[PDB]
């Protein structure tokens, strides 16, 4: 006869009843993406505050080619 | 039940050191007479004696073998009093939920005593209404102010008693024929023999009949410190 | 888990709502009598019609929640379960060997440091003339 | 025509159900655990895997795989001895299951073999076997 | 030296010399390390739950040398601690609106001292014994004392 050695089995589903539990859709069963984009935000205003001190008194003189309408002027 | 703890280890089987010393007359007592101890090991011996004689279990009728194992058979007087008093217990730790009782099937409430304090909160959906409280007494068919739903209290009540499962056995299970310590000796000197003991308890109960310390090895058996 | 919980952790009576998988139907099935056909009018109510033992389902989960307390062997628990019923104690130990490999180490340097040069080596030198070590944790400054 | 019986449970707190009776009868037959005994039987994956625990064990269990006998592990302990009962045994067992199994319905005449080297049978009620849990080797070697 | 084992045996065994071991590779070993009550029990176990078990009980036990050696540098430093520039009685500094007493509400011993000022009370002891009156303490140089982790 063969066997399965029940350490490496997988885990049994939830019932499936009048009254059953779904966690496949709620999406908190691990952190996601997101999470770690927080973390590497994080990490890096961290170190930008750091290492660029000057960047909260910034200069106003702007030149900005086409103008200050232009897209490519607000960022 | 949800609302019992946990199985004891008394629960599956009671320690030998339990089982009664005058074994002669233990075998001789009625029923009705016999104490939650004494009907247990009653029970077990006989009913081990019958199970650990394979050559005549192929002959012995269902109603001769239930007999010898103690199981009731069952009918419909007995069927309807364990069916309520499991319906009791039941209720003790669970909700009260089932159809609309109309003035054919009243909604069934069990007691003990001669009233029990219920509620009815209507129908379904809709139909449901906050909860009203009246107390039920026996013999008279309740009926709702609001939804007319019908109630009646059932009492588990036989002659001065109430209703378990010891009285529903004592009242309904008939004795049958004595039991013959002849085949509580013939049954130990088969499973039990040269210093084997393939059946324990009736080496202890052959021993009793014998007078307590006679089978080998019994007063060392017998002999305790505290 | 370490916390009670009478519906999931519930290890105090072992109660479970539904019968173990492993049971075919026609031996022991969840207690779900929602998809009854209608009655037939011919029929008569017997019973009582209450939610309770009489109903078969019940009778059984009733019957093996008791029953299941004796068991010849372990039902052995998959590495998942047995990793989640000591997730604190694993991690707390884990926490002991960083703080001993990984904050004791620098923590020394930076001791040491300081011992030579009167600030950390995280913090910037004073100039002030005031003496003494200041403040560790430079970036709640 | 089979009655049908009640079968209760617990000695405080008792539950009642209605059971087969000859479903009961089996069920207290098996609680006899000095007469109806439990046996292994094993493969060969299994097998090696003991090794990793128990060497002699594992010696011992390849013998009773390469003979396919289910044996009792107390027995197992003594397979060097009881090897050719428990051969005499396996075949004995075989004819009995055959004429049990073969006959016609309604024909309960025992079966005819030699219980003499069945265990645990009236004829044969076993050897009393002493523990083996005895260290006979010197540390200092 | 033994030349009946390899190096790295040698190194083992001298690690087993307890038997730690030798009980994490061998499950009759452990089991028969219990007292027989809770021996009994130790069937049910896997061998997941019973390595990991060894592994938490053994990370415990081989750290406690590491925290009992932290904690005897610390009575060191604590037993010759530097001293500290006596503070000046700022704005705000040495309020008292009533002596201290709340540890000995009848006796009031030592009632301009602090509960744990061990030197004012030393001072305040020598008079009360200058006064007949006998109190414990403050007596025995900490260089002949044991235990008080000041030794050269
Ligand atoms: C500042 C100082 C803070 C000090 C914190 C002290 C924490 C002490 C306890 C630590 C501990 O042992 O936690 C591990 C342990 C982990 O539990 P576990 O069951 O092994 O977890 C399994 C898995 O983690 C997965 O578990 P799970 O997610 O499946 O859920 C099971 C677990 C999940 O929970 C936990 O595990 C709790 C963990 C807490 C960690 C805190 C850090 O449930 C519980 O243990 C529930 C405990 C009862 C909570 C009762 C809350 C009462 C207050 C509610 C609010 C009332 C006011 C409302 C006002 C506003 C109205 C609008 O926690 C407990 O068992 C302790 C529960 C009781 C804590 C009470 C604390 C005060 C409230
Ligand atoms: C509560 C005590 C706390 C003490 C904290 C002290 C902190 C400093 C470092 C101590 C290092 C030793 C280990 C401490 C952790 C706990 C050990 C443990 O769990 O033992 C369980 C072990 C057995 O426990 P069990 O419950 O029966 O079995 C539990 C397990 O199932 C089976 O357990 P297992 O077989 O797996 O063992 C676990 C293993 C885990 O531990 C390790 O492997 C840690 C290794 C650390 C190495 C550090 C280097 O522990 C051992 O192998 C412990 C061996 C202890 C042998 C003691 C024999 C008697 C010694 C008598 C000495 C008398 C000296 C007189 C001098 C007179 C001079 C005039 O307990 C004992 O044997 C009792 C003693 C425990 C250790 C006491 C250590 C005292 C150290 C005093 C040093 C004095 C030096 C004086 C110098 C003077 C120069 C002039
Ligand atoms: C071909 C690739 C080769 C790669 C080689 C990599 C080598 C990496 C070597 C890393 C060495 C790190 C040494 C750290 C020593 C720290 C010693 C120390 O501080 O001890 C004291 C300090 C406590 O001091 P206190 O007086 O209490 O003061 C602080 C609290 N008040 O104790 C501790 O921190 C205890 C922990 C010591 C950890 C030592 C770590 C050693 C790590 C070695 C790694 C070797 C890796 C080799 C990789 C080879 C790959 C081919
Ligand atoms: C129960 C709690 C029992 C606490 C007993 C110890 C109390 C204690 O140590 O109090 C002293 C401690 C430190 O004060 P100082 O002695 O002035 O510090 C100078 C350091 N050389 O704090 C106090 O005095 C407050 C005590 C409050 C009442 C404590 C008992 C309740
Ligand atoms: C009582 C005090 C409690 C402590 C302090 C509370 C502070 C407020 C509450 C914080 C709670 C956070 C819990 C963690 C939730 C989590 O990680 O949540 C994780 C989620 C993602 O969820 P997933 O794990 O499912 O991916 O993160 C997000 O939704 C964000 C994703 C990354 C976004 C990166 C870019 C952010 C840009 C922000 C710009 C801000 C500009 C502000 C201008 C004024
Ligand atoms: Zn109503």
């Amino acid at each position: 006869y063969k066997t399965e050695n029940p350490l490496y089995k997988d885990d049994e589903p939830f019932a499936k009843t009048c009254h059953t539990f779904d966690y496949t859709r709620e999406g908190t069963e691990k952190n996601g993406l997101g999470y770690y984009c927080l973390m590497g935000l994080w990490a890096s205003i961290f170190i930008w505050d750091s290492l660029y001190t000057g960047a909260t008194m910034p200069t106003g003189v702007h030149r900005y080619v086409w103008g200050p309408y232009f897209p490519t002027a607000w960022f | 039940y949800r609302h019992w703890h946990r199985m004891s280890e008394d629960d599956w089987a009671l320690p030998l050191d339990s089982m009664p010393e005058d074994v002669k007359t233990l075998m001789a007592t009625p029923q009705t007479e016999r104490g939650f101890v004494e009907d247990y090991w009653y029970n077990r011996i006989r009913g081990e004696a019958t199970l650990l004689d394979p050559e005549a279990l192929p002959s012995k009728s269902y109603i001769a073998l239930a007999r010898d194992m103690g199981l009731q058979i069952v009918d419909e007087p007995s069927s309807h009093m364990m069916g309520l008093i499991e319906l009791y217990e039941y209720l003790r730790g669970a909700s009260f939920v089932g159809p609309f009782g109309t003035i054919e099937n009243p909604v069934l409430v069990p007691a003990v005593g001669q009233e029990r304090v219920v509620a009815c909160t209507g129908g379904v959906g809709d139909e449901e209404h906050f909860t009203l409280w009246f107390r039920c007494r026996e013999g008279f068919m309740y009926r709702c102010g609001e939804c007319d739903q019908i109630f009646m209290l059932v009492r588990l009540y036989y002659e001065d008693r109430y209703w378990t499962q010891t009285l529903v056995r004592d009242t309904f299970m008939s004795d049958g024929d004595m039991f013959d310590l002849k085949t509580l000796e013939r049954v130990h000197k088969m499973w039990n023999k040269d210093e084997m003991v393939r059946w324990e308890v009736g080496y202890w109960a052959q021993d009793y009949v014998l007078g307590k310390g006679v089978l080998p090895g019994m007063v060392e058996e017998h002999t305790r410190v505290n | 888990k370490h916390f009670f919980t009478d519906g999931a952790n519930d290890y105090v009576t072992g109660w479970e709502n539904t019968p173990p998988l492993k049971f075919p139907a026609s031996v022991m099935k969840p207690c779900d009598y929602s998809m009854t056909k209608p009655i037939p009018k011919h029929w008569k109510l017997r019973g009582s019609g209450i939610h309770g033992p009489e109903n078969t389902d019940l009778m059984k989960l009733v019957l093996w929640n008791r029953l299941k307390q004796k068991r010849p062997q372990r039902e052995v628990p998959n590495i998942n379960y047995l990793k989640d019923s000591i997730r604190l104690e694993l991690s707390v130990n884990w926490w002991l060997m960083s703080c001993i490999f990984l904050w004791g180490p620098w923590l020394h340097w930076g001791q040491e440091y300081q011992k030579v040069h009167e600030q950390p080596p995280w913090a910037m030198k004073r100039i002030d003339g005031l003496r003494g070590e200041g403040y560790f944790t430079w970036f709640l400054e | 025509q089979v009655p049908d019986v009640f079968a209760t449970f617990g000695w405080e707190r008792r539950l009642t159900v209605i059971h087969h009776p000859g479903v009961m009868a089996i069920s207290k037959l098996l609680d006899q655990r000095t007469v109806v005994k439990p046996r292994a039987t094993f493969n060969q994956e299994l097998v090696e895997e003991i090794g990793d625990y128990d060497e002699d064990l594992q010696r011992k269990a390849q013998v009773a795989l390469d003979n396919g006998l289910a044996i009792e592990w107390r027995v197992l302990d003594f397979i060097d001895d009881e090897l050719p009962r428990l051969l005499a045994e396996k075949r004995e067992i075989e004819k009995a299951r055959e004429q049990v199994m073969s006959k016609a319905p309604g024909d309960y005449t025992q079966p005819v073999f030699d219980s003499s080297v069945v265990v645990p049978t009236p004829a044969n009620l076993g050897r009393n076997y002493p523990t083996l849990n005895l260290p006979s080797g010197d540390p200092t070697e | 030296i033994s030349t009946s084992e390899t190096l790295n045996q040698k190194i083992l065994r001298w690690l087993d010399v307890t038997g730690m071991l030798t009980r994490w590779h061998s499950r009759r070993e452990f089991i028969l390390d219990m007292d027989p009550y809770f021996r009994k029990n130790s069937g049910m176990w896997t061998e997941w739950e019973r390595k990991t078990l060894l592994f938490l009980f053994y990370c415990c036990t081989l750290a406690t040398p590491y925290s009992a050696y932290l904690d005897l540098q610390e009575l060191k430093h604590q037993g010759t601690k530097p001293p500290r520039p006596v503070s000046l009685e700022s704005r705000f500094m040495n309020q008292r609106r009533y002596d201290f007493t709340w540890m000995h509400p009848q006796d009031k011993f030592c009632s301009e001292c602090r509960p744990v000022e061990l030197e004012c009370k030393k001072m305040c002891f020598d008079r009360y014994r200058s006064m007949d009156y006998r109190m414990y303490g403050f007596q025995r140089p900490r260089i002949q004392t044991y235990y008080s982790f000041s030794t050269c």
